[PDB]
């Protein structure tokens, strides 16, 4: 699942792809 | 009767998947991680994250 | 800039009939308990419905408010403490408080209330607004004629730009208490024995007019005359709400007799049809000259009170007063009261000015209008400048309320 | 004509201030005209659509894409005598 | 599926939407060690000797938010074993709950558990949902508080709501006192749980208190025996209805208040005259403190005595009323029409915890 | 039928409820990915300084963490009606009037600053017990005269007040209001009779 | 407007719940009648 | 026309017997239930109509025609083209007027040679 590999991004912030 | 008149539950609306890398409407899913993505850079990032995860886990 | 800011303020509306309280931003008061409280000879106070309705020896029924103003500050402090501890369940020093006040509240009483709220309750902020202003604000009107018919007085209060025109206040003693007295007199004339529900152990169904077949509760303790009178007033108010109706036009014996009767069953099982007598009682609010009390008295009818109050204001503002008539108070919930008032006012209003009664004929919108307006006002972001801070009360002293709260 | 409050129609002597006006509105979901509506910002910034009752509400529900009452309503709308808003992307 | 979590002053009921009964029910209590780091539920009651037992929900109102957060965390992770960030959570609030408490619940759910969707419903309306009636009055009696909430067309009338502090915990303490008067030993803090069990098993509501008292004084046939956990057997009689009688006669506990029937009648009288007929015709009993046998008949006779003889009285007490609040919450969360009511994460991000007042009623 | 509807609170008791916006309306499942991809910003119960208040008291708000310490936006609304301020010397030199006491003028100006020149509210709040009775026209006349004099002394121009016209206007309005129902009925009957006479005259002119 | 919306939403939800329970009860009753008819059908087939 | 939401037969006692076939059709405007003749059950199974399928039914013949799965159920991950169609707009029941202009020579050519004989032609 996407949540297992990636941090969710805070609203109003540009996604960058930070992992767990 | 039940063959000719199956009481089919209405189909569930599909999950409108979103790319975890760019937060764009998902167009694809990677066969190996089953995670959706929307661009080639997203695919590269997902596969790098996956190899990181698989090295960390075992 | 944005929507109104909620600062967690409290809104208190302590009337003569019920004490309405709640948190700012809500569309309804979270509590409304009877203003009359039980007192045992500080003295032990029983304040809420759960405690008032149980008999107790040597317990008197008293009210902190007199003629719409607080007289006994000890009972007022008791009611405030009960409200906080039981219903608010929050520290008084943590929430700003916005309270309503009578349009005719004295300067000294306002100062004493401010002193009490700041010295005793240590509240962080305070504000005191008029009931008429809050009633107007609940309807989104910045100007208009408030018509309040509570338990103590029937008062018309002209409001302009959010300010009470004190010179235009006209008050009449005909209110819920007068209707209760009229119903008491009617029951006395009909030899109906008012048995409060607390005295009834059991009852059996009886035919109309048949003697009541009821069993009295045993081991009942002696009760003060005030508590018995309060219970009788409660049952009479229930009768008022359930039976009484205002005639759609000038009272006529024939027209009242033609209309169907309404059947009511008293707590002791006694039941009767009230015929046309149910219509005669509310007519006293409109035509007091026919009341058995004093035909030659000088009391003014509700429509006459309305027309008089507007007549005392600047004629430049009278179009706004007639163009926005706001009816409030529990006594206005009597059936067809709004329709009769509208008809009489349309007949008496000058044709050159538009008359419009706001359609608020519901129990919540009529009884709690002041609290609704208070919650609205306390929820406005622009209103956060109006709060009286504790530092302001410290520097400007007790007199600071005279200038901060218009 | 006798004057009236701003939040009242000019036909009733009012100023007819556009912030209080209710006009026919169509939504994207469902694609049906909801009738008379006015856009109002809520407390938390939530934009709300207030709705006003009208006796012809069923006709307004059937109304889209521009029998006697229906014919008169259609004639009035085709002549653009009624302001009927539709959403569009900016 | 949606998660329905009913936080009660004594017991928490949690489960998935659409289920007939809650998947997990455990005491709402948090244990901290005097000098994992915190044990919640039956795990805490098994370690009373080393843990500080504190109840965060008093009379249906949350007092310590850290303990409540720990209770919710334990529920989601251990009881239901589900991820809060994946499932919508439907919480319940007591009637007349402070506004700041509902705001805090919303904040905790969205910022600490990252729940996708949240809703807060008043427990009385959920009990009415389980009853399946449009207009009625709900008399919910739990562990720490008793409420009487009249509901017209599904909208609770906040002004007419009445709260009674008498509830199952006070009845447990009264049964303990009565048993001590009979000469049995139960004053110890652990024996309180045994009094609770004998209350749940043997207590019943008398239809006529004076007649039952006289009969039990004249004859022992109304007495029943109960076996203590250590093997000792005690016989209790006349007490079986003296304990439930405190619900109708709160003066037994020393609290000068009206009874549950009188409170219900007063709450009904606070409503409009027209809707009172529908309230009398639909009196719904919910909560654990109403599972005593014969309570429906006693309430019916008392309300009939108080109400007019021309009014039809009908007490609704389903056999599953102990979980009526959770059954109603599950029905509501399973409805398609309710799906538009969910507070979304974006609504909280754009409006803050006050969004609960804009959407929930 | 009506073309458009106007109302303040709501148009009628039969009004349909307002439509609130919300996600998940089409079901949670379809929006699962959208809601799960993000996380909410933290909200706080924080104290805020309101620069409109002169005391500096700190109230509390529900606001985002990033908004902490920002200036209160509603303080931009804080602006009073410009009313001149005069010293004892300036009053003695220019504003002296045998008809008005200085303390009375100061009271009038204090009320004007308190009620933002709402002269009807000033008249209602005017202390008729301590000072002499004043009509609203007297208050307006005094205020506008003092403002004009102070402007001319210091520095543009402002329109002059005409107390007599306002007095005549109010007197006429009161006379029109106090008239009996028969007198107003006679006025409307004369209006309709004149309109029918003019209509007949216009018809005769049209025929010619 | 919020008050009007909350009242209407409560009415909507409660009437939906009432219809849901009515439907469930009628479905149970219809199921019982269907089972009776099913047994009757099996008997009719054996008779044929 | 509309998206099918239910296909429940209406059982009855004959004076399992069905007396009607209720079809629920959904469009962007709303939803409508049709009390269709029971004989339509043959065409429903012939066309393989299922819940969530967009169909249209002509008033005269009463025969159903299926035009694909509603696009609200289409994912971006599955590959089909003809089997998906957008939800119909407008009311479920429609009255359409089609006007065609032809010449008598057009009819002559059409009736002279209609379009294995077709293969050879
Ligand atoms: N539905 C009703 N029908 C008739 N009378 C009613 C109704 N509801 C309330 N009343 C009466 O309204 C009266 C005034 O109640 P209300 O709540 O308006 O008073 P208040 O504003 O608290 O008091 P006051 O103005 O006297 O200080 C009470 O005497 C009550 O009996
Ligand atoms: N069979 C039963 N008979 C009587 N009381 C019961 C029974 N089962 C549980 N209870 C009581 O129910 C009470 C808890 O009720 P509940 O509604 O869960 O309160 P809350 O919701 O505040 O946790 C406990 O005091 C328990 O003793
Ligand atoms: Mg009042
Ligand atoms: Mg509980």
């Amino acid at each position: 699942k996407a949540s297992r590999l990636f941090q969710p991004v805070q609203y109003g912030q540009k996604p960058e792809g930070r992992t767990v | 009767f039940e063959e000719w008149f199956p009481q089919g539950r209405p189909p569930k609306v599909p999950v409108r998947e979103v790319c975890p890398v760019t937060h764009r409407p998902a167009l694809y899913r990677d066969p190996v991680t089953d995670i959706p993505y929307a661009t080639a850079r997203a695919f590269k990032i997902i596969r790098e994250a996956y190899k990181k995860y698989i090295t960390a886990h075992g | 800039v944005y929507g109104g800011d909620e600062v967690g303020a409290l809104v208190f509306d302590i009337g003569s009939y019920t004490v309405r309280a709640g948190y700012a931003g809500e569309d309804c008061p979270k509590v409304d308990f009877p203003t009359a409280i039980g007192m045992v000879v500080g003295p032990t106070y029983y304040i809420d419905t759960n405690a008032l309705r149980v008999p107790r020896e040597n317990m008197e029924a008293i009210s902190p408010l007199k003629n719409g103003m607080v007289e006994d500050w000890d009972s007022f402090q008791a009611i405030l403490d009960h409200t906080y501890k039981m219903h608010v369940k929050s520290e008084a020093s943590l929430h700003p408080v916005l309270m309503s006040e009578a349009p005719w509240n004295t300067r000294a009483k306002r100062e004493k209330l401010t002193e009490l709220m700041f010295e005793h309750y240590n509240i962080p902020a305070f504000f005191l607004c008029k009931t008429a202003v809050l009633t107007a604000f609940a309807n989104g009107r910045s100007t208009g004629l408030i018509l309040d018919s509570g338990a103590t007085h029937t008062t018309a209060i002209p409001v302009h730009d959010g300010y009470v025109l004190q010179q235009g206040i006209v008050k009449s003693p005909l209110a819920g208490d007068f209707i209760t007295m009229q119903c008491r007199e009617l029951f006395q004339e009909m030899n109906i024995e008012l048995v409060p529900p607390y005295m009834i152990a059991s009852k059996e169904a009886v035919r109309e007019g048949s003697p009541a077949n009821w069993k009295r509760k045993e081991k009942l303790p002696q009760v003060t005359r005030s508590w018995h009178n309060y219970m009788c007033n409660c049952v009479i108010q229930d009768f008022q709400a359930s039976v009484l109706q205002v005639s759609d036009s000038t009272y006529d014996e024939q027209v009242a007799a033609q209309m169907p009767t309404v059947h009511y069953e008293f707590p002791n099982g006694y039941n009767c049809d009230f015929g046309a007598e149910r219509l005669k009682i509310p007519e006293g609010l409109f035509d007091p000259s026919n009341v058995k009390g004093l035909s030659g008295n000088t009391m003014l009818g509700v429509s006459h009170v309305v027309t008089t109050s507007v007549g005392m204001c600047d004629i430049d503002i009278r179009p706004g007063l007639y163009g926005s008539v706001i009816v409030a108070g529990g006594n206005t919930l009597i059936q067809s009261f709004t329709d009769r008032l509208n008809r009489e006012l349309s007949q008496k209003t000058p044709p050159s000015m538009r008359l419009k009664l706001i359609a608020n004929n519901t129990t919540v919108e009529r009884r709690f209008s002041s609290w609704i307006g208070g919650s609205i006002l306390a929820s406005l972001g622009t209103f956060q400048q109006m709060w009286i801070s504790k530092q302001e009360y410290e520097e400007g002293g007790k007199q600071c309320v005279e200038r901060k709260c218009p | 004509q006798t004057g009236n409050w701003p939040w009242t129609s000019p036909k009733d002597g009012g100023l007819g201030d556009v912030r209080y006006r209710y006009c026919l509105t169509t939504l994207t979901v469902p694609q049906r005209c909801i009738g008379f509506a006015r856009r109002r910002v809520g407390r938390g910034g939530r934009v709300l659509l207030d709705r006003a009752h009208s006796d012809y509400d069923s006709v307004f529900h059937h109304l889209d894409l521009e029998s006697k009452d229906l014919s008169q309503i259609l004639v009035n709308i085709k002549s653009c005598r009624w302001r009927h808003f539709r959403p569009r992307t900016p | 599926a949606a998660l329905v979590v009913d936080n009660g002053s004594g017991m928490c009921k949690a489960g998935f939407a659409g289920d007939d009964a809650p998947r997990a029910v455990f005491p709402s209590i948090v244990g901290r060690p005097r000098h994992k780091d915190s044990y919640v539920g039956d795990e805490a009651q098994s370690k009373r000797g080393i843990l500080t037992l504190k109840y965060p929900i008093e009379h249906g109102i949350v007092t310590n938010w850290d303990d409540m957060e720990k209770i919710w965390h334990h529920t989601f992770y251990n009881e239901l074993r589900v991820a809060p960030e994946e499932h919508p959570v439907l919480l319940t609030e007591a009637p007349l709950n402070p506004k700041a408490n509902r705001e805090k619940m919303t904040q905790i759910m969205f910022e600490t558990f990252n729940t996708p969707a949240m809703y807060v419903a008043i427990q009385a309306v959920l009990s009415l949902y389980a009853s399946g009636r449009t207009t009625g009055i709900v008399m919910d009696s739990g562990d720490g508080v008793t409420h009487t909430v009249p509901i017209y067309e599904g909208y609770a009338l906040p002004h007419a709501i009445l709260r009674l502090d008498l509830a199952g915990r006070d009845l447990t303490d009264y049964l303990m006192k009565i048993l001590t008067e009979r000469g049995y030993s139960f004053t110890t803090t652990a024996e309180r749980e045994i009094v609770r069990d004998i209350k749940e098993k043997l207590c019943y509501v008398a239809l006529d208190f004076e007649q039952e008292m006289a009969t039990a004084a004249s004859s022992s046939s109304l007495e029943k025996s109960y076996e203590l956990p250590d093997g000792q057997v005690i016989t209790i009689g006349n007490e079986r209805f003296r304990c439930p009688e405190a619900l109708f006669q709160p003066s037994f506990l020393g609290m000068e208040s009206c009874g549950i029937h009188e409170t219900t009648f007063n709450s009904i009288m606070k409503c409009d005259v027209d809707i009172r007929k529908d309230l009398y015709a639909n009196t719904v009993l919910s909560g654990g403190t109403t599972m005593y046998p014969g309570i429906a008949d006693r309430m019916q006779k008392e309300i009939t005595a108080l109400a007019p003889s021309t009014m039809k009285i009908k007490i609704i007490a389903p056999p599953e009323r102990k979980y009526s609040v959770w059954i109603g919450g599950s029905i509501l969360a399973s409805l398609s029409t309710f799906q538009q009511m969910w507070i979304s994460k974006q609504e909280y991000d754009e409006s803050g915890p006050s969004i609960v007042h804009r959407k929930c009623f | 039928m009506h073309r458009e509807v106007y109302a303040l609170l709501y148009s009628d008791k039969k009004d349909a409820p307002p439509l609130l916006p919300s996600d998940t309306g089409q079901g949670y499942r379809t929006v699962k990915a959208k809601l799960g991809s993000k996380k909410v910003r933290p909200w706080k119960w924080m104290p805020f300084t309101n620069p409109a208040r002169k005391d500096g008291a700190m109230f509390f708000h529900w606001r985002r963490a990033a908004e902490e310490g920002k200036d209160y936006p509603f303080a931009r609304f804080n602006k009073t009606v410009q009313v001149p301020v005069y010293s004892e010397q300036e009053y003695q030199l220019y504003l002296h009037d045998d008809a008005w006491t200085k303390a009375e003028t100061d009271h009038l100006f204090d009320l004007s600053r308190r009620f933002d020149l709402r002269f009807v509210v000033i008249h209602d709040r005017y202390d008729h017990q301590q000072f002499k009775k004043r009509s609203v026209e007297d208050l307006k006349e005094r205020y506008y005269h003092i403002c004009a004099k102070l402007a001319n002394v210091r520095a543009l121009k402002i329109p002059v007040f005409d107390a007599g016209h306002e007095r005549r206007r109010k007197e006429q309005l009161e006379r029109l209001y106090n008239r009996t129902p028969e007198q107003v009925a006679e006025e409307e009957y004369l209006l309709q009779e004149l309109r029918k006479i003019e209509a007949r005259k216009k018809e005769r002119e049209k025929r010619s | 407007q919020e008050r009007r919306w909350k009242v209407a939403a409560a009415k909507k939800l409660v009437r939906t719940v009432v219809r849901h329970h009515e439907e469930k009860q009628l479905r149970e009753e219809r199921g019982k009648k269907e089972e009776q008819s099913r047994l009757r059908r099996i008997a009719a087939s054996t008779a044929r | 026309e509309g998206e099918v939401t239910e296909l429940t037969p209406c059982e009855t006692e004959n004076p399992k017997t069905i007396s009607h076939v209720i079809i629920g059709l959904k469009t962007a405007k709303g939803t409508k239930q049709l009390k269709l003749d029971p004989s339509i059950f043959e065409s429903l199974q012939k066309e393989r109509v299922e819940a969530g399928d967009v169909i249209y039914i002509e008033a005269n013949s009463g025969a159903v025609k299926r035009q694909g799965r509603c696009d609200t159920y289409a994912t971006e991950f599955d590959l089909e083209a003809e089997e998906y169609v957008p939800l119909p707009k407008g009311d479920v029941h429609k009255k359409k007027e089609i006007i065609q202009d032809v010449t008598l020579h057009d009819l002559d050519v059409a009736n002279a040679r209609p379009q294995i004989l077709s293969m050879m032609g």
